[PDB]
RNA sequence: AGAGGUGAAAUUCUUAGAUUUUCUGGAGACGAACAACUGCGAAAGCAUUUGUCUAAAAUACUUCCAUUAAUCAAGAACGAAAGUUAAGGGAGUGAAGACGAUCAGAUACCGUCGUAAUCUUAACCAUAAACUAUGCCGACUAGGUGUUGGAUGAAGUGCUUCCUUCAGUACCUUAUGAGAAAUCAAAGUCUUUGGGUUCU
RNA sequence: UAUGUUCGUUA
């Protein structure tokens, strides 16, 4: 855990069988399609996997086409400019500078802002490290809460 | 040299606890460390008891209890003999 | 027929007021204390001395005509000390041998929800 | 004293005795009117003593003073509190308390500040040594606790309300319907006071004495 | 670049006065000349025109203040009071 | 949760489809009767709301009252001046017609 | 003995062979006979596709289903 | 007609009614009992109700990304109490001080009073035996009794308990493990000496 | 749970 303390192993643990299970007659001409008319009515990847997993029983996108539900949707273009997890980063650094404008007194609060702009800060370094992100990328704090977008 | 290994206390995942008083000099003891005793007495003694209950009215009225729950600091507990001073490995027995 | 009266009893380790008032706790009958029993400037909290300032507030009750007592017992205060002093234990005592009738005993201590500070410091009394 | 004098005291209608004692004035001559000097006087009485039965001795009633006719007092309900006692011996380690407290006005206008306290029950097979709730379930059951004070409290007028108190109906309402969240045990009205009450009308005051 | 380390606007007081007393005329003449939040058009536009009168630049419209701040703490909890009714 | 669903829905209305903010334009719009949606600031300038309501009624087009402000309006529509007012000329993909 | 063992199963998750213990069933609702299918451990809302009828509330953990349907494993 | 208070007293209050009893109104502080070798938090710390705002952690996941990580000079945020500044508050306690005692003396311990302080807001200060006197991350090595929070499976009466498991948190026993020993399940896996890293 | 101080230096 990079911040605080406890390991907290919970996670998901993917099946043996890489291939797409037997029991799925449904075809991949398709899932693809699907999953791009997720992200157009406006859904990120992370939840895109999830209710495609839950309404139509179709686990492991990666195992029903060889190719990964993000990489895919940037194959299409639909891709956003800033990936899920910086932007859920930057989302909840707003909430909490929204939060902090009205209740100075909040110290506790103030901590795990400092502590959410540092992981903003480390995953953006990562994120224009590789050209995911623009090199002059900063995530100016006064202008984030519009940089949503 | 760490005399106990609880330190004397009875402290653990916390950083603070509150303080109480001592009931007998009013020192402030933290909570945890104080030694409280429930105190559950008669209002009078047996014999006083006797007379009372003879002396009421409703023929079967009983004598309310009292219920006192005092704490103490180290010094008063061990002066007042609610604790002995124990040899080494009897210090480890608690019940 | 049987009138009644309420005795509030207050043992503080120190005097030991027996306060005999009526129902409503106003019009207060009689009140006799422990210092006016013994004037030795102490003892006041003493048994013997509750014990003589009991059996004239039961002569001085029969006077009045009240014959049965309700008990309130206090403890101090509060702050000071939770226990009932050492003349409690004869003022009801002698109360019961007096001969008049008892009803209801309660131990009516002002208990604080709160902690207003005690006196002493910190380090509490070192005497 | 000598100039003093005595004075006989009633309860309402729904009590048993209707008579619970005596009280002294002292001399009535002005300006001291020996009556205002009644008015206004509350009096601790035990529900053992109203009822000539033990199973209620650990409630006390205050009764106020309301009016004066000839030489006996009249009175009326001013609050109730379970004994200092009672309380003390619910209380044990091992059990978490909760308590509620709410401000109800009934029909009759009156104002009410009513506390109740209720503890877990053990059960039987619990084979352990704490009965804590979690505080999520206090929540609710305090909130469940209050929502039945205002319930049966606002329904009612005065006279129904203290009525209901003797046997203690609030409680076992509370009992059922927080069974289905944590079983508790004796749950009771610790503590009813009166923030407001109307103005005083002896004709409604006698319509509970007579 | 930098002009002054620490006394900022009370540079135009030179030494004279207290550095306490200018160190306290500083902290309120920083409230007193900035730019407040005027609600009825949502820009940062209300300047103090005289000791308690505020005037938004932009609305024209001018209300009622503190002598140095737009609000004050006292009226702003009074306020509140009467809204949670 | 009260407010952020609707951000949410504004926000993918900017992504995707068409709109126009603005006094000028928003009465433009719902009088030649293109208007399918009309936010309001909640520090819209009274009388120029009650214009815009109006107009809309006749229009036979929904007004919405934005929680905040016209700075928040602004934001949420992710620019970065003022709106105080805003007319969707048409819903994209999303759920706000309901 | 560490490879051959064979009550891994009542081991926690990622034992030796790391392996979910989540599943996928289809499900008959009686006086309903509809095909879809369902995840152990769904994180949203599920309907029907013959009668829309409510199928399982997400939970932490399995759901709670319906007091009825015939629900049947999808494992090969 | 005494009351406070003490080892015993006295200072102190008290026929102008003290203390005591009952009621009403105000005030500030505190939040007992429940309350625990319990919970949360980076630490300092956090305990009356309700609402709103905010964050975290654990668990479950066939959800997403795919090395984004560990520790870190400089630098930064927070940092008990006391103390400082400015307004407010000011009950109780009470560094100073003033008495009364005790003593050879007593400037102390004890008692009566009592200023600052303690509380609120806005700023400083940056220190504590700020302690588990034990830096952080990772792996491995053992039994049992508990307990806190999830999850799985099973059963007396829709309810209630047991099993397995993860994550906390303690405790007891054991060491042909360690240590100078006290002791330690980490302070072990060290002359059979090297997983990474910072500070001293 | 009143008060009760001190013991020159070296070997």
């Amino acid at each position: 855990r990079m911040y605080g303390k406890g390991k907290g192993i919970s996670s998901s643990t993917l099946p043996y069988k890489r291939k797409q299970p037997s029991w799925l007659k449904q075809k991949p001409s398709e899932i693809e399609d699907a999953i791009i008319k997720l992200a157009k009515k406006g859904q990120t990847p992370s939840q895109i996997g999830a209710t495609l997993r839950d309404n139509y029983g179709i686990p492991q996108v990666k195992s029903v086409t060889g190719n990964k539900i993000l990489r895919i949707l940037r194959a299409q273009g639909i891709a956003t400019t800033i990936p899920e997890d910086l932007y859920f980063l930057i989302k909840k650094a707003v909430s909490m500078r929204k939060h902090l404008e009205k209740n100075k007194k909040d110290k506790d609060c103030k901590f795990r802002l400092i502590l959410t702009e540092s992981k903003i800060h480390r995953i953006s370094r990562y994120y224009k490290r590789k050209k995911l992100l623009p090199s002059n990328w900063k995530y100016q704090s006064s202008t984030a809460s519009a940089l949503i977008a | 040299p760490k005399k106990r290994r609880n330190g004397g206390r009875s402290k653990h995942n916390r950083g603070h606890v509150n303080p109480l008083r001592c009931s007998n000099c009013g020192r402030c003891v933290p909570k945890d460390k104080a030694i409280k005793r429930f105190n559950i007495r008669n209002i009078v003694d047996t014999s006083a008891q006797r007379d009372i209950k003879e002396a009421s009215v409703y023929s079967t009225f009983q004598l309310p209890k009292l219920y006192i729950k005092q704490c103490y600091c180290v010094s008063c507990a061990i002066h007042s003999r609610f604790v002995r001073v124990r040899s080494r490995e009897q210090r480890r027995v608690r019940k | 027929e049987l009138v009644f009266g309420v005795a509030h009893i207050f043992a503080s380790f120190n005097d030991t007021f027996i306060h005999v008032t009526d129902l409503s706790g106003r019009e207060t009958l009689v009140r006799i204390t422990g210092g006016m029993k013994v004037k030795a400037d102490r003892d006041e909290s003493s048994p013997y001395a509750a014990m003589m300032a009991a059996q004239d507030v039961a002569a001085r009750l029969k006077e009045l005509g009240v014959t049965a007592i309700h008990i309130k017992l206090r403890a101090s205060g509060g702050t000071k000390s939770k226990t009932p002093g050492p003349g409690a234990q004869s003022a009801l005592r002698a109360l019961a041998r007096s001969g008049l009738k008892i009803g209801r005993i309660e131990d009516v201590t002002p208990i604080p929800t709160d902690s207003t500070r005690k006196k002493s410091g910190r380090r509490g009394r070192r005497l | 004293f000598t100039k003093k004098e005595w004075y006989d005291l009633k309860a309402p209608k729904m009590f048993l005795v209707r008579n619970f004692g005596k009280t002294l004035v002292t001399k009535t001559i002005g300006k001291k009117l020996a009556t205002d000097s009644l008015k206004g006087r509350i009096y601790e009485v035990n529900l053992a003593d109203l009822n000539n039965d033990e199973d209620q001795a650990h409630k006390k009633i205050k009764l106020s003073c309301d009016h004066i006719i000839n030489r006996d007092c009249y009175t009326d309900f001013c609050g109730l509190s379970i004994t200092r006692d009672k309380l003390c011996s619910l209380i044990r380690k091992g059990y978490t308390l909760i308590e509620g407290h709410t401000d109800v006005k009934t029909l009759d206008n009156y104002h009410l500040r009513m506390f109740c306290i209720a503890f877990t029950k053990k059960r039987q097979n619990q084979t352990k040594s704490t009965c804590y709730a979690q505080t999520s379930q206090i929540k609710k059951i305090r909130k469940k606790m209050v929502d039945i004070m205002t319930a049966e409290a606002s329904k009612v007028l005065l006279k129904d309300l203290v009525k209901k108190f003797i046997p203690e109906s609030i409680g076992k309402e509370i009992e059922k319907q927080c069974k289905k969240i944590y079983p508790l045990q004796n749950v009771l009205i610790r503590k009813v006071k009166i923030l407001k009450r109307p103005k005083l009308d002896i004709s409604k005051l006698m319509e509970l004495h007579t | 670049s930098r002009r002054t380390k620490k006394v900022g606007l009370t540079g135009k007081y030179g030494t004279r006065y207290g550095s306490s007393l200018r160190k306290q005329i500083k902290k309120i003449e920083l409230m007193q000349h900035a730019k407040y939040l005027c609600t009825f058009c949502g820009k940062t536009a209300t300047k103090r025109t005289c000791v308690g009168i505020w005037k938004c630049k932009k609305c024209k419209r001018k209300v009622c203040g503190g002598a140095w701040s737009l609000t004050t703490p006292a009226a702003v909890a009074a306020k509140s009071t009467i809204i949670r009714l | 949760s009260a407010g952020d669903n609707i951000n949410a829905k504004l926000q993918l209305v900017m992504k995707s489809g068409k709109y126009q903010f603005g006094r000028k334009s928003c009465l433009k719009a719902l009088r030649t009767g293109k208007g399918k949606l009309v936010i309001v600031s909640s520090n819209c300038p009274s009388i120029q709301r009650s214009v815009i309501e109006y107009y809309a009624m006749l229009s036979k087009c929904g007004v919405h009252d934005y929680h905040g402000d016209n700075n928040d309006l602004g934001t949420a529509c992710g620019k970065l001046f003022r709106i105080s007012c805003l007319v969707i000329t048409d819903v994209g993909d999303s759920d706000i017609i309901k | 003995n560490p490879d051959p063992v064979e009550e891994s199963k009542k081991h926690k998750l990622k034992r030796l062979i790391p392996t979910p213990n989540s599943y996928f069933m289809d499900v008959k609702c009686p006086g309903c006979l509809q095909i879809t299918t369902l995840f152990s451990h769904a994180q949203n809302v599920v309907l029907c596709g013959s009668c829309n009828i409510m199928l399982c509330q997400p939970t932490g953990g399995k759901c709670k289903l319906t007091e009825g349907c015939s629900f049947r494993k999808k494992i090969e």
